[PDB]
RNA sequence: GGAUGCGAUCAUACCAGCACUAAGGCAUCGGAUCCCGUCAGAACUCCGAAGUUAAGCGUGCUUGGGCGAGAGUAGUACAAGGAUGGGUGACCUCUUGGGAAGUCCUCGUGUUGCAUUCCC
RNA sequence: GCAGGUGUCCUAAGAUGAGCUCAACGAGAACAGAAAUCUCGUGUGGAACAAAAGGGUAAAAGCUCGUUUGAUUCUGAUUUC
RNA sequence: GUUCUAUCAGGUAAAGCCAAUGAUUAGAGGCAUUGGGGACGUCCUCGACCUAUUCUCAAACUUUAAAUAGGUAGGGGCGCGGCUGCUUCGGUGAGCCGUGCCAUCGGGUGCUCCAAGUGGGCCAUUUUUGGUAAGCAGAACUGGCGAUGCGGGAUGAACCGGAAGCCGGGUUACGGUGCCCAACUGCGCGCUAACCUAGAACCCACAAAGGGUGUUGGUCGAUUAAGACAGCAGGACGGUGGUCAUGGAAGUCGAAAUCCGCUAAGGAGUGUGUAACAACUCACCUGCCGAAUCAACUAGCCCCGAAAAUGGAUG
RNA sequence: UCCGUGAUAGUUUAAUGGUCAGAAUGGGCGCUUGUCGCGUGCCAGAUCGGGGUUCAAUUCCCCGUCGCGGAGCCA
């Protein structure tokens, strides 16, 4: 229903929701959970723990138990994570990562990004860093009481997120 | 094959059970294929409808109702070709025979004592066709009628409740004619 | 063509429909709560209602007693954040001690002594106080209970206030204080317990201290310049108004009105009918065409 | 098998609610409360849960009795058999319909009576029905419910299905 | 003529789409030292007006598919009572009192009770 | 007679209150297929409630979190039996 | 107890649930490997298999809405004054007591004591569930037998009439009126000739699928004195021994193809042929004859299918 | 035909508490030995067919094919 044609802007442009930078390995073949090490490095605050619910045939019958990590930022810190995050993976590079839904995400080791390797006991190769992008309004899908859905009115676009990212520092 | 002869499940009179998910061991369906013929067209360049139509209301076989489009068929194929007109065959074999099967012969036959109690082991089906439903539907064009009436005359000899011949129509064959072409 | 989100909904329809009937407007609104408010309303004591968050919020607060009758609930009286400062006050209307004072004067405002039937004795008022723990004679609450909507237990919070400001107010509203707003956290003066603060009224004014550029008009003192304002007496308002003239109205109303269908449908669907037979492709929503007079019926037609 | 009473056995409407009346009842049926000497149906709405009589009460019409903390009493009397008698049951408002019928026939009551004062002081139809109201000596009432329950174990339908 | 709170009737109150509570009778909105909270004010929440009408809340319309309700169009099924009524029979039938159904047209994209009470 | 369950298992698999709302499908995430996990959108009873069937319920009766002990003693009008 | 309110059996179209199985149109996206190509100084496309979604034809659980139908439920008021309650030292009615006032049936009937066979049924009708079925088994709802005469059904526990003190007379019910046997060899009309056939119901009275130019009857189409239907009789040259195919069609195994000159009529032919070659009839047309004909639906009865045991019957 | 009783690797035959399956022989690979055999190290199962219950079934129910035992009067 994408409205565009008025008079516009500042409740239209987009914004971050979120970064999450999330780990999925498991206990065992690396640790503990060690590179929460890392996580608590790049991103800066620390990681909580992702136990798993469902299925798995496979080892990984314990069910709750530590399997995971994932820091969910936002604010200047998930900016001040792009910023370092946004600048590793190259550039330019591609429509395809990002959804139509208008969010993007990537792989690669927590030892990118400056940083010490001296400091992460453990590096571990890769888990999506996602970027949820969203417009301010957002808050009527997420708040309780009052829900609803977001229209295809609000909804960012591929091409408005390519945009507005494009618009920054890559 | 191997006899229980028709006449004991003719009359439609006990309660209606073909639930397949609680009935278990239900053995193979048949007619072999329902609709006889083209299967590259509808209705389109059969402008004619026959049917056989019930006067009376029965459980017919399932063999018979392959038996009734066997002779059909045949007169189908020897007089008009592979790749026809098309026939329906339009009711369908819903009620599972159960009933005394597996008779033995001591002072027992019913094996257990005399007893024989339901859990029967299922024996085939029959088709509930009931009072004036279509258990043949033929699209015809229309010299070849006559043709689909000799192959229906066949098919009844071959079940057990009485049936006419008619050549079918809804909406005529002449409100259709008219009501295609007024709207385009 | 393919395509999600309508489709999983218009032939799951008998579900949907459901969805819409179970509930209605406040609850599709998203708004009240139908197990909350079962607990609360059983009895016959009035629900004391405070709103304040997704509704009127960070801006202004309401309270309201609300009985139950016949036609629909029924409150019996009512305050607003906006009537307060009618009694002078000027400062912030959302916060602590406006949300304080709002419930007080809907309490004052339900006795009011009222209708003749009267009632100020053994004691209302129960001053604008400062308070310690619920000064009552007083050992069994009725006619208000608090109805928090939507609005959370958390431990010494603004809906705490409000529920203090009627208990103050000759209202009583049934209490135990152990997760409660005490004392000075309208300000008043506190504090006990493994909660905390020991200031709250009063808030702001530890804030404003530790320096920096806000809003006018001073300082800590201010809260109590005009809470002492609204210690004083003096029911009761609303209000005074000239009524009203012609008509309804309003550009915004009548951009908008009134009605049309039928006739509107008629005139809609003749250039729909126009529309296609000057030349034929789509019609509305999604297809069809060879070709057509409406509605139902032109599908029926074009199979055969 | 001897034959019981499954207290829960064979329940589709007693249980089962139509498409639009489906979901969470409104709190209103919950809220209501009654006096004594009204006329309400015990009928369950199936999508609450507890309070519910015993399912074969259903589509009865009772008399509010009394009332114990939050369900109450209404009296009904049992159907068919032998000798039965009147039973009390205890149900809540979510399962208890306020009858209709009953106010209707109330007002149809005030009607005739706001005619019977204006045609007796200017009016005339009846005569004989003046005769018996007038004279009367009244009241309430448990000698006369106690005549009620003693019919209702009825007579001949009792010897009529006592034996087939 | 009506937006804002609490509700009744809970498939006439939808999915979808187009105008509007609004220069001092809202929500988005800004500060988050804070009570509160989270992993992270995003939610949550003390605080609060610079912007916004763009929404949500909700207001004028759109029947489109959905359906309540009804109008014609299918008296057809079905069944209660009774027949030295018919039929070899499964079965039918008259009489007595009753009678759904699909299509098309239609109405309908709310209604109602208490509030705060408002621009004209 | 058809169909199928109970003779256990549970101090949390109870209680309450605040706070949340699905199953699931599409779209996105180097590697992973079982792949959880993490995200977004759509999402009304199709999920979830130990256990048959069945019926019920969406700020819940379901979810999450803390706390708690009322699985306390004694009495029972009445329904089932 | 009809009328008011409730809500409910119930099972067809639809919805959720699910559906065997076969009959599928349009059209998006999965997967796999292979094949082909232009476009341009790889891409992209196409093809070989699967699934959305539009979606037709047919039963099956729940729900609509049942329609139903029986069920099945139910048929005093006011004021005054005291006292009370639950739920803010807070709002209210309700309860209670006291006192006055004002208001289509027709004994089908309540309570108590003491006693009985039981505490094993049957059948019919309706609705069932099992069972091939059964003068089966097992329920429901009812009427009867049991425990009920008398009259009809040849006889006959439960079908019909009918419920009975005894007797007398009268009239009837069911059912019947040719004789046995009282009372009609009744009236108007029509069908049947098989001794069909003398029969509600019955373990008891059989008769089916299917067939029948027997006969009557109803209807519709077409053909008719611009002469029909049938029969009998009579006319048909030439292209060219029709093109295919094949020992061979050549009218006449099989398969093109069916026109015309010359004509008033006159088809490249209806059945009979010899290994194959050999003739006759016939399409169409005409006469003779003179009146209805033919086609087709529908229906009745009858006929057929129709074989069992000591001797023939609807009593 | 009734009541009882079993089955696990090529073959004969142990075993469990619901989460875990063996042995011996036979056989497959080396070494003995001139060569085989005697002997000596090494190795290797859809627990009969079948469906159900459960957090997890070789193990707990129900059915069946086979192999067993034990009954079957007064004619």
């Amino acid at each position: 229903m994408s409205t565009e044609k008025k008079q516009l802007n500042p409740m239209r442009d987009i914004k971050v929701q979120k970064l999450v930078l999330n780990i999925s390995v498991g206990e065992s073949g690396d640790r503990l959970t060690r590179a929460s090490k890392v996580l608590e490095q790049l991103s800066g605050q620390s990681p909580v723990f992702s136990k798993a619910r469902y299925t798995v045939r496979s080892f990984g019958i314990r069910r709750n138990e530590k399997i995971a990590c994932y820091v969910t930022i936002r604010g200047e810190k998930a900016m001040q994570l792009l910023e370092s995050g946004l600048k590793v993976k190259e550039y330019e590079l591609l429509r395809r990562n990002f959804s139509d839904t208008g969010c993007f995400g990537f792989g690669i080791q927590e030892h990118i990004d400056l940083g010490m390797k001296y400091d992460p006991s453990t590096g571990i190769y890769g888990m999506d860093f996602f970027v949820v992008l969203e417009r301010a309004g957002y808050r009527v899908s997420r708040r309780r009481r009052c829900k609803a859905r977001v229209g295809i009115h609000q909804r960012v676009t591929k091409e408005d997120a390519m945009k507005w990212f494009q618009v920054k520092y890559e | 094959m191997g006899r229980r002869p028709a006449r004991c499940y003719r009359q439609i009179k006990n309660k209606p059970y073909p639930k397949s998910r609680y009935c278990r061991g239900v053995p193979d369906p048949k007619i072999r294929i329902y609709d006889v013929g083209m299967k590259k067209k509808g209705v389109d360049e059969f402008p004619y409808c026959v049917h056989l139509v019930s006067w009376e209301k029965e459980n017919v076989s399932s063999e018979a109702l392959e038996a009734a489009r066997i002779a059909c068929n045949k007169y189908m194929t020897k007089n008009a070709g592979k790749d026809a007109f098309h026939l329906r065959v339009r009711v369908h074999p819903f009620h599972v025979l159960r009933i005394n099967k597996m008779l033995s012969c001591a002072g027992a036959d019913r094996l257990q004592t005399g007893m024989r109690g339901a859990f029967g082991k299922p024996q085939g089906t029959c088709a509930r066709v009931d009072i004036g439903q279509v258990l043949l539907s033929v699209r015809c064009k229309e010299s070849n009628a006559k043709h689909a009436e000799e192959a229906l005359r066949r098919a009844k000899f071959k079940f057990p409740g009485r049936q006419k011949i008619i050549h079918s129509r809804k909406w005529g064959f002449t409100k259709f004619t008219r009501e295609e072409y007024v709207k385009l | 063509m393919s395509l999600q989100g309508g489709f999983v909904k218009t032939q799951k329809t008998h579900a949907y429909f459901k969805r819409f009937q179970v509930k209605f407007k406040r609850r599709r609104q998203g708004k009240t709560d139908y197990r909350a408010r079962i607990r609360l309303t059983n009895q016959d004591k009035n629900k004391y209602n405070t709103p304040k968050y997704r509704f009127v919020t960070n801006k202004d607060i309401t309270a309201q007693i609300v009985y139950a009758t016949i036609a629909g609930d029924i409150v019996m009286a009512a305050a607003y954040s906006h009537e307060l400062p009618r009694y002078g006050l000027e400062v912030g209307l959302t916060n602590y001690a406006a949300a304080y004072c709002t419930g007080l004067l809907l309490a004052r405002r339900v006795l009011t002594l009222r209708g003749l039937d009267q009632e100020y004795e053994g004691n209302v008022e129960a001053t604008g106080e400062d308070y310690y723990v619920e000064p009552a004679d007083e050992r069994r609450p009725f006619r208000a209970l608090l109805d928090v909507g939507l609005i959370r237990t958390t431990t010494g919070n603004r809906v705490f206030g409000a529920l203090k400001g009627a208990l103050d107010g000759g209202l009583d509203i049934p209490h135990s204080d152990k997760r409660f707003a005490g004392f000075k956290k309208d300000e008043k003066q506190l504090d006990s317990d493994i909660h905390r603060k020991y200031i709250y009224g009063g808030h702001v004014a530890d804030y404003m201290r530790s320096m920096a550029e806000e809003e006018p008009e001073k300082f800590q003192a201010h809260f109590s310049e005009y809470l002492k304002k609204g210690i004083d007496a003096d029911g009761m308002e609303s209000l005074y108004k000239k009524v009203h003239a012609a008509i309804r109205a309003d550009p915004t109303m009548a951009k908008s009105t009134k009605k049309e269908p039928a006739t509107h449908k008629r005139y809609n669907l003749k250039k729909l009918t126009y529309e296609q037979r000057k030349a034929s492709l789509v019609e509305r929503l999604n297809a069809l065409n060879s070709s057509a007079g409406a509605d139902d019926d032109d599908e029926e037609e074009d199979d055969e | 098998m001897p034959a019981g009473h499954g207290l829960r056995s064979r329940t589709r409407d007693l249980f089962a609610r139509p498409f639009r009346k489906k979901g969470y009842i409104p709190l209103t049926t919950y809220l209501r409360t009654y006096k004594v000497g009204e006329h309400v149906d015990v009928k369950v709405n199936g999508a609450v849960h507890k309070g519910m009589p015993h399912k074969f009460y259903h589509g009865r019409t009772g008399r509010v009795w009394n009332v114990t903390k939050r369900a109450i009493g209404v009296e009904i009397n049992k159907q068919v058999g032998n000798r039965i008698i009147k039973k009390r049951i205890h149900v809540r408002v979510e399962h208890v319909q306020p009858s209709r019928c009953n106010e209707e026939f109330l007002q149809r009551k005030l009607n005739n009576d706001k005619l019977k004062a204006e045609a007796k002081a200017r009016g005339e139809v009846i005569s004989t029905k003046r005769q018996p109201a007038g004279p009367k000596p009244g009241f309430m009432v448990e000698g006369t419910t106690i005549e009620t329950v003693t019919p209702i174990p009825y007579d001949v339908v009792n010897d009529l299905k006592g034996g087939y």
